[PDB]
């Protein structure tokens, strides 16, 4: 017996010795130091002091910059919003409750805090999602005079909103459950304890195949294409040097988002998926931690990546920032 | 190509 169950958690300690204390209760000091819990804290801040400048600055350029106001950056400007849930939601709340060394919310802000983190990051996942799409039907065009516009676009976010609360609200009424997590200082979604009240052996496949095998299929197919298509554009036109540029810097990008997307939540895959195997075995907390700070860096990886390598978005952040000049 | 890589921000 390697943990000790609760109504309404968790914790992944033996109770043999009797300190084990409800992590709405009591800081759990005895499954890690109190400089293990400062560490913790440390890294919640790092996440809050970078995600929240460059996903805010996001928002920010585009409401002084018209010409970033575009349909085909309305998913860019979706995923700030959603490392922004990830932020506030998740790492500062994390943040206060590592302090104490548990979950001063109760099962009550463990469910918020929860469903807003998990929200932030299936938004920015889906949206990931979208806008592999968005570039696979602009470029490839496999709809012959298909036009992609504002319209369209709006469908798009929406589509996030939908699957993430598909992922997101489940868990508040019965398919599955927020209970602390970890250090038990963060709530997440419970992907490593049989609860047949909740069937979260079928949530968790649910989880794993929609909301992981399907994006990682799309987002596969949408860039394979993608640098297919302009492959092949570049072969018929090696005489213009720019198009051999762009197929190379295609490429290397489409490489680096397809990784990124990789790093972000294939731990969490091969983790759950573990469990789901290898059923209730000995995972310590800071095991659990290991998926979980993958992803959460993704809300400052991820604003890298698609918003400050793009070009314009760069240029209007460096314009911003240095008070409307160069 | 190149018009619709701009458009997405990939080149
Ligand atoms: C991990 O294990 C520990 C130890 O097994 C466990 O902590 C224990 O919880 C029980 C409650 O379930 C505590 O028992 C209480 O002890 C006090 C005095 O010692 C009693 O007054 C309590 O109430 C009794 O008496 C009342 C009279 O007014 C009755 O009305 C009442 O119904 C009870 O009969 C009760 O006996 C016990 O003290 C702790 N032990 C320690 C060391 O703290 C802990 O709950 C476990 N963790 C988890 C998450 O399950
Ligand atoms: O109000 C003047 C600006 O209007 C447009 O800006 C908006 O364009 C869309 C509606 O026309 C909005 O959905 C979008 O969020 C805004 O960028 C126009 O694009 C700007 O150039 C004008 O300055
Ligand atoms: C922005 C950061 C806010 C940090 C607030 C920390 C509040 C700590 O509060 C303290 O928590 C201790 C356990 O850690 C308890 O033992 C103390 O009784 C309690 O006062
Ligand atoms: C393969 C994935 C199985 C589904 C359960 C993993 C979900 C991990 O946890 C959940 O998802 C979020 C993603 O950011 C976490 O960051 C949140 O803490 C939580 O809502
Ligand atoms: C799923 C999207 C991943 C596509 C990555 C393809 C990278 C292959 O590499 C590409 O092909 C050339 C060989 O013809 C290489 O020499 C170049 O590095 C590159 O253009």
């Amino acid at each position: 017996m390697n943990g000790t169950e609760g109504p309404n958690f968790y914790v992944p300690f033996s109770n043999k010795t009797g300190v084990v204390r409800s992590p709405f209760e009591a800081p759990q000091y005895y499954l890690a130091e109190p400089w293990q819990f400062s560490m913790l804290a440390a890294y919640m801040f790092l996440l809050i002091m970078l995600g929240f400048p460059i996903n805010f600055l996001t928002l920010y350029v585009t409401v002084q910059h018209k010409k970033l106001r575009t349909p085909l950056n309305y998913i860019l400007l979706n995923l700030a919003v959603a490392d922004l849930f990830m932020v506030f939601g998740g790492f500062t709340t994390t943040l206060y409750t590592s302090l104490h060394g548990y979950f001063v919310f109760g099962p009550t802000g463990c469910n918020l805090e929860g469903f807003f983190a998990t929200l932030g990051g299936e938004i920015a996942l889906w949206s990931l999602v979208v806008l592999a799409i968005e570039r696979y039907v602009v470029v490839c065009k496999p709809m012959s005079n298909f036009r992609f516009g504002e319209n369209h676009a709006i469908m798009g976010v929406a589509f996030t909103w939908v699957m993430a609360l598909a992922c997101a609200a489940p868990p508040l009424v019965g398919w599955s459950r927020y209970i602390p997590e970890g250090m038990q200082c963060s709530c997440g979604i419970d992907y490593y304890t049989p609860h047949e009240e909740t069937n979260n052996e079928s949530f968790v496949i649910y989880m794993f195949v929609v909301h992981f095998i399907i994006p990682l299929i799309v987002i596969f197919f949408c860039y394979g294409q993608l640098v297919f298509t302009v492959k092949e554009a570049a072969a018929q036109q090696q005489e213009s040097a720019t198009t051999q540029k762009a197929e190379k810097e295609v490429t290397r990008m489409v490489i680096i988002m397809v990784i990124a997307f990789l790093i972000c939540w294939l731990p969490y895959a091969g983790v759950a998926f573990y469990i789901f195997t290898h059923q209730g075995s000995d995972f310590g907390p800071i095991f659990m931690t290991i998926p979980a700070f993958f992803a959460k860096t993704s809300a400052v990886y991820n604003p890298v990546i698609y918003i400050m390598m793009n070009k314009q978005f760069r240029n209007c952040m460096v314009t911003t920032l240095c008070c409307g000049k160069n | 190509i190149l018009e619709n890589l701009k458009d997405v921000g990939l080149f």
